[PDB]
């Protein structure tokens, strides 16, 4: 599967105000019709439906997918919810393949200048899957689109681009 | 007015979560990761010490989440709130996104 | 059984400089994990003023850090598996106590 | 006055965990023979007396002075313990002269690759006028040996390296 990591990084909608794509848990779900689950304490945790939502209007449909966007021009494509779930379908060979393994301490040299799909795995404090985004590796940082979760016990890395 | 004690008003947190409250660093992109990580460590004082009693989900929720729901009510809020103590406004974010029930 | 953002554990290597494994520059690096651990004190402290402690609005920020550390290091070692932010509190009474 | 900033520098007890000069104030204020002290509220900010210090060590008296050292090889030298009164002093003709006044948003660039005595003025919440400590200008941020306030009214520094 081939994949242009900036036009995925354009499509990606961010939960952090401070990024120039964000957009609040009330924006996304009203623009993909989810209004119903806003505030339902099983959809708070949004990064898999903002990674999905990224691969969609980047032409990738989620297949499977537990839900599917309800409104708009991506009407009928599908939607991971669940951490774990996406980041199963992204080591399919059919999507993004074995990803590169690394601990806290390898994460941010492991990833070095490269751009790609970053799963935190096990986060000590939640007991959801993890964490699923998109980083930018940099000279002074890794730079995770929405959030970085280094406290995780393994981090999975999916290179797209090396610049 | 001006009698403030607290270490971060309302306007201060809002401007650490929008990436712009670390004038002592040169790069803009560390000034932002350097700026949401105060705001996200502030959230988090609060958020745990009130786990128990004013909100639910606390081993459920992902931290960044209670920023977003915290920015959305910082800013939803009349503007005048925002020269109060950042604590209390995160507590009443907190109980509006995540009430106990 | 953890349901908290920071242990004490966590907080202590903060306050120390080591908790920004994401950032390049050791220099960064500290001041970063500095950041963290002084924001999470004042969310605390913010809060709990003029209930638990006494001195807001007089005492440096930084002052805070300083009691709190010593607190952290003082107590016994299993206490740092508990939840940051009732640490934080049971430092600043102990440290800046009311009445 | 001149004094080498490295030494002044290596002589400062600083209030930050993270720094390799690290003394607590229960510590500081047993060097000094002042235990009587340790959490009388009039003693909680101790930014002044750490760069006293800084000073008496180098061989530069802090004269007038509010306090004296106690105890030790510095026994009778002066401790000025308000910030502003300190701050007062170093901009005498006979100490450090006038300091460069800046702004928040022009200290960084305005202390440059310089380093010296740094006063941060009228900071909310924070009692003895402000906070004083000793600043390194570098590429990537400056650093106080203590704590840095760029939430402060004025800031005024005196540089004594520029490296």
């Amino acid at each position: 599967m081939r994949v242009n990591f900036d036009t995925l990084y354009s499509n990606y909608p961010s939960s952090d105000p401070s990024h120039p794509n964000y957009l609040s848990q009330r924006d996304l779900f009203t623009e993909i019709g989810w209004e119903s689950f806003i505030g339902n304490p099983n959809y708070h945790n949004t990064c898999a439906i903002r990674v999905s939502i990224a691969f969609v209007k980047s032409g990738i449909n989620i297949v499977p997918s537990s839900h599917r966007i309800q409104k708009g021009p991506y009407a009928g494509k599908g939607i991971e919810v669940n951490m774990r779930r996406l980041a199963t379908l992204m080591k399919r060979t059919s999507y993004l393949g074995e990803p590169d393994p690394y601990t806290p301490a390898t994460a941010r040299n492991g990833i070095g200048a490269r751009n790609g799909v970053v799963a935190f795995n096990n986060i000590p404090g939640y007991t959801g899957g993890g964490h699923i985004d998109l980083v930018r590796g940099g000279s002074e940082a890794t730079q995770c689109a929405s959030a970085c979760y280094y406290n995780s016990e393994t981090i999975w890395f999916w290179p797209l681009q090396a610049s | 007015p001006a009698e403030r004690t607290w270490i971060f008003s309302g306007a201060e947190l809002k401007q650490a979560i929008e990436g712009k409250l670390a004038p002592d660093v040169s790069d803009p992109e560390m000034r932002r990761l350097v700026s949401v990580a105060k705001s996200s460590a502030y959230i988090a004082g609060v958020a745990d010490l009130t786990s128990g009693s004013d909100w639910c989900g606390a081993g459920a929720v992902a931290p960044h989440e209670l920023t977003d729901r915290i920015y959305t009510y910082l800013g939803d809020m009349p503007a005048e709130k925002l020269d109060e103590q950042a604590a209390t406004l995160v507590r009443e974010a907190l109980k509006v996104s995540f009430p106990c029930e």
